[PDB]
């Protein structure tokens, strides 16, 4: 069940959900294993409010734990598209596609909180059968986290040597040490 | 000033004989209210008493007579208030500005939209503003006026439905005193 | 199975489901374990509230036998990131999270009722793969710890090797009890 | 589902749950498993009409297995701590926390009907893992147990040392007889 919230106006009061009054205001929630279905609705949100005003920049606050790369793509893809700058607040977790969804954010806009915690690891597309067919499954894995990190070193700006030895082993980065790395340009903290 | 004054203040007459009554009664007055003054000429003064009386208004029709309520009308309102001193000079300066004769023909004196919470004092304001400046006072509640078939009650009925002989309270009001001030209590549940 | 009520505001009556007339009041309901969903919706409230009228102090009640450590550290975060004074009532039951979250209030403002159990745990995880990387993730438990004692001896006042004993084992605490350690002040009392 | 019921007020109809119509007659349904959600969910039914009319009386009817102790405890809590007067009546059933709470009521309001049982026990909860896990947890088990027979001794009046040997085995007592022991004032009558 989600709350249902009256925004005023001055035909009269109209009742909407929580998350509803939210998008109003600019502001969008990400939560749970990214889905197609998940970052498809995240992507009609985005469009709308660029409709709305193509000017006021779009929040989006990442509380996820990851999830399949290939549906993480199209809001990657969505978020460069559009004009407004996406201010990636991360409000807790952030996995592998995590990471790269707040570093994809535009730059001067992306915030952290002082407690959250950013994971960082390399994606993981294992898959048993037939060793011919493997060949290119492990062939586009590798060919996704060089884009990937070739994308995410034009964001953060270290040198792509540096990241690939960092992400081929788990890494878990604190909010002060995540500025340092320059995940998150700035720190939010009142 | 005779027919500038008849018109703006006796609206009940029609301009050609309501002057000349103005002028009549002045000559009256101007002979009898002298004792050995010897004033044989008929002043503006004349005219405003004989206008004032026969328009039954506490002296408000007069010249030289409101600038000096006016010179000094936020001064003594502020005996009677005690706060919402800000107010004060705002209220007074537009009505000063619609008296001096640069407001529009076509719109009222002036539209306020007196804002503040509950029991600040804005009615005593007002209540004080009408005896400050010899105007009656107009009170309605729009509490009792926020269903559809009731906003008729301020204009009147269509003819050939209930209600439309005796009218409407706010035109009928307006039309026995058009020099008053109109108040209208929590106008937003309107 | 949510009941409705029927509110008479000005100029019409609406029906709203009971939680959300509280939320018009600034009372947050947190119920059950913690996680990423739930969250979203006490964040979520907490920043509507704050558009609203940042000048009134949210309320928040805990109702939770614990959760996940990353979801409650954003309620942690949030809180504290929003200007209003946030409340931190306690309703049946606290936990390692519920009283993480119920020691975050504005320091006077919260209060526990006399009923209420307070369990403080050191946070508990499990992994298993590659040797290595139970080292790395290994690492990462302390650190959340580390960064849990510290924050709570900042609300409660304790030095940070007495919660750490305590922390270390189960832990369980009596409201009144818990007013000594710093954890929650007294309620009221008065009608 | 939930049948749907018709209210008659002057401005117009107003469609209405069955749960809800008694909801705004100050009626509460303690049905079901005591659990989390479901206590908080009366919670705030509570409150809610205080804040509409402390002088009324609350009534609760409390028909229940029983369920978790935790939850139960805040529905005493903030039972008493609201100033309107909880009215306990026991329809059919009562079990642990059904009892407490049904005791819990304002003395002079609680009832039974003629044909509900109560039934009082000792809590049982079990614990498992290391032998120091085991003596912390088995050490506030029994500072709940202590509360439950003191508070429980209060409203129902009888002496601790009467309610430690009664609820060491499961009692279950009839409409007659728990107007005898203290738990209900009187059994309702037509
Ligand atoms: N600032 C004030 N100075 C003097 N008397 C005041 C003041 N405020 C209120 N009063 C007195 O209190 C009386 C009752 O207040 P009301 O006039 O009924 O208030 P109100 O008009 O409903 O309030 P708002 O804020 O204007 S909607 C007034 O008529 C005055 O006699």
């Amino acid at each position: 069940l989600v709350p249902m919230v009256i925004e005023q106006t001055s035909r009269g009061e109209r009742s909407f959900d929580i998350y509803s009054r939210l998008l109003k205001e600019r502001v969008i929630f990400l939560t749970g294993q990214v889905e197609d279905h998940m970052a498809n609705l995240i992507v009609a949100q985005m469009l709308f409010l660029e409709a709305e005003n193509p000017e006021k920049d779009i929040y989006l606050y990442i509380n996820s734990p990851g999830g399949v790369i290939t549906a993480g793509m199209s809001i990657y893809d969505t978020m460069q598209f559009i004009k407004p700058d996406v201010s990636t607040i991360c409000m807790g977790q952030a996995a592998s596609m995590g990471a790269f969804l707040l570093t994809a954010g535009a730059k001067g806009k992306r915030f952290c909180l002082p407690n959250s915690r950013v994971m960082i690891h390399q994606p993981l597309g294992g898959y048993q059968g037939q060793a011919t067919d493997i060949e290119i499954h492990a062939r586009e894995i590798l060919k996704v986290k060089g884009r990937m990190n070739e994308l995410m070193a034009l964001h953060t700006g270290q040198s792509l040597e540096q990241i690939e030895r960092d992400t081929e082993r788990d890494r878990f980065l604190s909010a002060p040490e995540a500025v340092e790395y320059g995940l998150v340009d700035s720190i939010l903290t009142h | 000033a005779a027919v500038e004054l008849a018109v703006k203040y006796i609206n009940d007459r029609h301009l050609p004989d309501k002057a000349i009554d103005v002028i009549d009664e002045a000559g009256a007055r101007a002979r009898l209210m002298p004792v050995s003054k010897r004033k044989k000429t008929v002043n503006v003064a004349d005219i405003e008493s004989v206008v004032a009386r026969i328009a039954r208004i506490p002296e408000k029709s007069v010249s030289q007579s409101d600038r000096d309520t006016l010179k000094n009308l936020g001064d003594r309102l502020k005996m009677l208030v005690f706060g919402q001193d800000k107010a004060i000079e705002a209220l007074t300066e537009a009505i000063k500005m619609a008296r001096a004769g640069l407001g529009h023909e076509h719109k009222p004196v002036g539209s306020f939209l007196f804002a503040g919470p509950t029991g600040v004092g804005k009615t005593e304001v007002t209540v004080q503003l009408s005896k400050a400046l010899g105007i009656e006072l107009l009170r309605f509640d729009m509490s009792e006026y926020m269903e559809r078939h009731t906003v008729s009650r301020l204009i009147g009925a269509p003819p050939g439905y209930v209600g439309f002989d005796q009218g409407g309270l706010l035109t009928d009001a307006v039309i026995k005193h058009p020099h008053a001030v109109l108040l209208l209590d929590e106008i937003e549940k309107a």
